[PDB]
RNA sequence: AUUACUUUGAAUAAAAUAAGGUGUUUAAAGCAUGAAUAUUCAAGCAUGGGACAAUGC
RNA sequence: UAUCUGGUUGAUCCUGCCAGUAUUAUAUGCUGAUGUUAAAGAUUAAGCCAUGCAUGUGUAAGUAUACUGCGGACGGCUCAUUAUAACAGUAAUAGUUUCUUUGGACAAGGAUAGCUUUGUGAAUGAUAAAGAUAAUACUUGAGACAAUUCAUUCAAGUGAGUUAGGAUGCCACGACAAUUGUAGUAACCAAUGAGAAUUUCUGAUCUAUCAAUCAGUUGGUAGUAUCGAGGACUACCAAGAUUAUAACGGAUAACGAGGAAUUGGGGUUCGACAUCGGAGAGGGAGCUUUACAGAUGGCUACCACUUCUAAGGAAGGCAGCAGGCGCGUAAAUUACCCACUUUCGAAUUGAAGAGGUAGUGACGACACAU
């Protein structure tokens, strides 16, 4: 699969690597899964020495904080707004760690950025400016 | 200090936002300017969360023209056993180089130390710098 | 080395007609000569149908083949035919398989379909087919 | 140049001036694989073709029974010396024979 | 490297086969230990050069080095007994 | 290699297991335990070796399975248990015990053991760590886990354990006026009296130890064993005392 | 002020190189007390000296 | 043993090379009384293979009027690849980490085996469906935290840590077999682990009839991916990196190291092969099981081969041990046994062409008839 291996790169001088055996399994590789919106779908992808990963495709909910007041309630994400990382994935509404998100305050009163991995966790947190 | 897309925020940031510096290990000093500065990096020995391990060399600054790392030349010499004769030779070492020292230029003595990849092909950190001469190239990073 | 009674199938290859060559012997595209068993008549060219022993020249593949020349059957044609219960079907391209007289095939893989009238025309070549059309 | 930290200069030197001998210099070409009938082998196997008579050089006289062989593993042809003293009937036409050599090297 | 079990040689065949200043010496020790051939001859030689040049080695250094009070005391000691 | 290495050639072995080269092709391979690998002496060659109770190794399974020898606090079953340091070694069914310890020939000796002073054991702290729910304890020499020690100790001191109650008897503290017995490489199996130390900031620290009969030798950190405090010995120090003798009466002395 | 140089140590797979001991009947063998066994060229770590040396105020 | 000798001339003195010389490793002619030891399909073909064996396992402690568990990811063979790649010494993991081992409701719900019940094929370790039947196979159930994710705080040993730990708000998995003899399980911490994997410094043959090379290329930001750091990948930004101290490229009949042959000192040649590391199972490519495989005495597709056939189809990878053809100057028996060493297992017993013995054996080493 994806290997992330530097036997396919070049060396600091621009010259070619030379192959001599190969890809081998420890430089295992899975397709990012851009955590869109959407009902709950969770998947659980076995890792290497069998730890177990969950895989998350499409969340609607996650839990959040905003530590001026020290209250974490979870509340559903309407769509995202801004991402650092690339101008597309605002359009597909993917969940993505350092995303500037919108919610709506109904437990806050009663702009978010994500900072997990949801694509890893399985889960979506984030916090308020 | 804030000018990239991102926002640039230190990894341990808090309320007194308070500057976070930690001192430096064997037999170092922090510089002055990375107290009283704005800037802000992520890989810095001093401002951030990288650690300088065994390994430590130094050498003569060579390229100031890459942002935020710098490339150190070392001439050391090879022994070959057959002539009884030393060989002169040389090796470019990439090293990431702090806003910390804004002196910093080519043609400067500076100690390096290790820690863990960076990048590619930095994997080195600046620790201290001497200033030298002047060759009309006051070339900065 | 034919066993049977071939029904009528519109021919579609003419004289000088390059078909492709499903073999596996090293050989690319075979033009047509002639055509085994033709009943010729006045300015007519050689028609090869599905399943006509053909004679055909290499002139591509490797060296032991090129320029030379060899006997083949067509076991698919683009050329629409129909068969005898009303179904009307062609293929994607053409091609043939390099056979001897005695109808023991020269290859040992067949890449793509085989129609049905040149499978069991010629029974050594019905059991390389992946499927018979 | 025999400064002591002038070593690439003498170690660059040998390695050119090492180029000049009659003798190592057939040990790295790729000549003995290509040029040589016998390649790296001691002994070749043919088959003789052609029975030919060499006339000994100027101070002596008389003619030296050979045989023209071609190889089974090249194809070259090769004069072979009949070893002794009226030996050239032993040898006949497609036999197996052995050719390996003489006493000056190569 | 083919086996694990060591082995040796023991004789040495001189550089120079033909000589009369060499041939006439070894039937006068053949001949009076009723030796059956040159072998023997050859396989003491490799033994006197066994210690001769071990004490040649030794013998550079001072009198107060460790290793030559070391193997020296064993070297006489083995060459005493025997 | 794809995974783990499980046969293990004789000579890629440690050299102070008293093999041969020429018995055969394998040497028994240490299973996971107390100690380490090169650490270590597998029991199959205590009592083959050492003891020369059985032939050959066929035998050592009929001994080990019966529930007959007792190491430390319990007793085990297994035919290449990993038995490293001079934790203790008792054999019931024979009467007689032993102890797994270094000598001054870079070596394994065993020391018999008394039915008296077999039941307690020596330890080394190797680090003390914080753990979970502010409940500190150390890791020991043999992987030992101890629930809530004395709060005085160190990472780096010893500590007198004992094998039924499995608690802390007395403590010895890593100064400058202490004994120890080493367990490194050229330095293991020397004893004596720790003199100085000096730190390295960069990779290691240095300590300068002088024997009893004045002989100084130096070693590194992670190769110091306190065996006692002031010049006593807590322990039975082998037959050699683990002197250093000058190899003047060993070469000399065996001629005879 | 570094580096080189030089003296020391530490750690440094076995096999093997030269062997310490050991009458396989000698020897080739073997380790039946395990020589401290010395090994590490090239590099690297700490250390006593700065004559010769390279780096510029 | 720090060693020379014949050869240019009528003769002499030199440079100069040819041949002679001694030794190691290959082949071969002739001869070949013994005892001990011992190499042995690599050079040209990592070419192709008929056959036979080489991975299986049951204690009282899982299920008994085959299921389940572990292993085949070790061992063994070959040297095709490979030129800062691998490897060796060394340093880091304050940038990751298992398997095995050692220290910390007097009982629930089920159907799937064995054996059949009726068979279908010429076969493939071929496969159909009807009846039940147990769990240490699967869910539950409860008898009571731990450890991860996120935002925020108290902040120390440590060469060096807003760090081991503690406290918050909160999400998630959620336990200690409904466990067997007349030991077995879930997790969590640590050691085994100087281990495995990445990585720091130094070190490689010839070539300039190879002088300029690189565009994910050099670094930064932010994310993704992986057990884990990182252009490993992605989007944006700047133009950067190597180079006469030999960059980029080319050849090897190049796996590297420990080492071997030969040496007065200095050196030269070799090393696939005892042991360590690396790579491969006709060729790449893609995956399954599992703690570790990009496994090939596992699977699939393609290219090239091989075997049976009822002409409808089926499997196979001897660069494992013997043995067959070819290749060549060039290389052994289609043997027996787990007794020695060791490994695997449901564990004192069962298995091993690993291993040992026997057989051929003038590659070699030691004593030695006449």
């Amino acid at each position: 699969g994806i290997t992330r291996d530097s036997r396919h790169k070049r060396r600091a001088t621009g010259g070619k690597k030379n192959s001599m055996q190969k890809k081998k399994k420890n430089t295992m590789g899975r397709q990012p899964a851009n955590t869109r919106l959407g009902a709950i779908r969770v998947h659980d992808v076995r890792c290497r020495y069998g730890i177990i990963k969950r895989r998350a495709l499409r969340l609607e909910n996650g839990n959040f904080s905003w530590a001026s007041q020290s209250i974490t309630k979870g509340t559903k994400i309407l769509n995202v707004v801004y991402n650092a990382s690339d101008n597309d994935f605002v359009r597909t509404n993917t969940l993505v760690k350092g995303a500037i998100i919108e919610i709506d305050p109904a437990p806050f009163r009663l702009l978010a950025c994500i900072s997990s991995r949801p694509g890893q966790t399985g889960s979506v947190e984030g916090y308020i400016l | 200090e804030q000018t990239e897309r991102a926002y640039q925020k230190q990894v341990f940031h808090h309320h007194s936002v308070k500057r976070y510096h930690k001192q430096i290990g064997m037999g170092f000093v922090t510089p002055a300017e990375a107290i009283k500065g704005t800037y802000i990096d992520k890989k810095c020995p001093f401002t951030s969360d990288v650690s300088i391990r065994g390994r430590t060399l130094s050498g003569i600054v060579k390229s100031c023209h890459m942002k935020r790392t710098i490339i150190v030349r070392r001439d050391y010499f090879h022994y070959v056993s057959k002539y009884q004769r030393y060989e002169k030779r040389h090796k470019n070492i990439a090293v990431h180089c702090s806003p910390a020292f804004r002196q910093l230029k080519e043609g400067d003595h500076v100690v390096i130390g290790q820690c863990r990849p960076l990048s590619k092909t930095v994997r080195f950190n600046v620790l201290k710098f001497t200033s030298r001469g002047t060759g009309d190239k006051k070339q900065f990073a | 080395g034919r066993q049977g009674n071939k029904f009528r199938v519109t021919c579609g290859l003419n004289n000088a007609s390059t078909v492709n060559c499903a073999d596996n012997t090293g050989a690319k595209t075979l033009t047509i000569i002639s055509v085994k068993g033709f009943h010729g008549r006045l300015n007519r060219l050689p028609r090869a149908g599905c399943g006509d022993m053909v004679v055909a020249t290499c002139k591509k593949g490797k060296p032991e083949y090129r320029k030379k020349m060899h006997t083949a059957v067509i076991i698919r044609q683009r050329r629409t035919w129909r068969r005898k219960d009303g179904v009307t079907l062609y293929f994607e391209d053409n091609a043939a398989v390099i056979v001897n007289m005695k109808g023991e095939m020269k290859g040992s893989a067949i890449t793509g379909p085989v129609s049905k009238e040149s499978a069991d025309l010629w029974p050594k070549i019905s059991s390389n087919a992946p499927t018979i059309v | 140049a025999r400064g002591l930290h002038a070593a690439r200069k003498m170690l660059a030197q040998r390695r050119a001036n090492k180029w000049a001998d009659k003798e190592w210099k057939k040990g790295k070409l790729v000549t003995r694989y290509k040029c040589n009938p016998l390649g790296t082998a001691s002994h070749a196997k043919g088959l003789v073709q052609e029975k030919l008579g060499i006339e000994t050089k100027q101070p002596n006289s008389g003619i030296r029974k050979c045989v023209r062989v071609r190889l089974l593993k090249n194809g070259k042809k090769i004069t072979a010396f009949v070893p002794r003293d009226g030996s050239l009937n032993y040898v006949n036409e497609n036999d197996e024979v052995l050719i390996s050599g003489f006493g000056r090297r190569g | 490297g083919r086996c694990l079990r060591n082995h040796s040689i023991t004789y040495k065949t001189p550089k120079v086969p033909y000589e009369r200043e060499r041939f006439d010496a070894e039937l006068k020790l053949v001949g009076q230990f009723g030796l059956k051939n040159k072998k023997e001859i050859q396989r003491v030689h490799y033994m006197l050069g066994h210690m001769r040049t071990i004490a040649k080695v030794m013998l550079m250094k001072d009198a107060k080095d460790p290793k030559r009070l070391l193997e020296g005391a064993a070297l006489l000691r083995r060459l005493h007994n025997l | 290699a794809r995974g783990p290495r499980h046969h293990l050639k004789r000579l890629n072995a440690p050299h102070h297991w008293m093999l041969s080269k020429l018995g055969g092709t394998f040497a028994p391979k240490p299973s996971h335990g107390p100690h380490g690998m090169k650490e270590c002496l597998p029991l199959i060659l205590i009592l083959r070796n050492r003891l020369n109770y059985a032939l050959n190794g066929r035998e050592v399974t009929m001994i080990v399975k019966n529930r007959t020898i007792k190491i430390d606090g319990k007793i085990r079953t297994d035919t290449r248990y990993p038995v490293g340091f001079m934790d203790v070694l008792s054999i019931p069914r024979t009467k007689e015990n032993f102890r797994l310890m270094y000598n001054t020939k870079r070596r394994f000796c065993l020391v018999p053991l008394t039915a008296e002073q077999a039941k307690f054991k020596l330890c080394k702290i190797e680090k003390r760590v914080l753990g979970t729910g502010a409940i500190p304890y150390i890791v020991t020499h043999d992987g030992r886990t101890i629930r809530y020690p004395h709060p005085e100790l160190q990472a780096n001191d010893t500590i007198k354990l004992n094998l039924e109650t499995g608690k802390i008897v007395d403590f010895v503290k890593f100064d400058i006026g202490n004994t120890a017995m080493m367990i490194g490489g050229n330095g293991m199996g020397r004893v004596g009296v720790i003199v100085k130390r000096e730190v390295h900031p960069g990779s290691f620290e240095i300590v300068h130890i002088k024997d009893a009969k004045g002989n100084t030798f130096t070693t590194r950190l992670n190769n110091v064993f306190v065996i006692g405090k002031g010049t006593e010995t807590l322990v039975n120090l082998p037959l050699d005392k683990g002197i250093k003798k000058p190899l003047l009466q060993q070469v000399n002395e065996t001629i005879k």
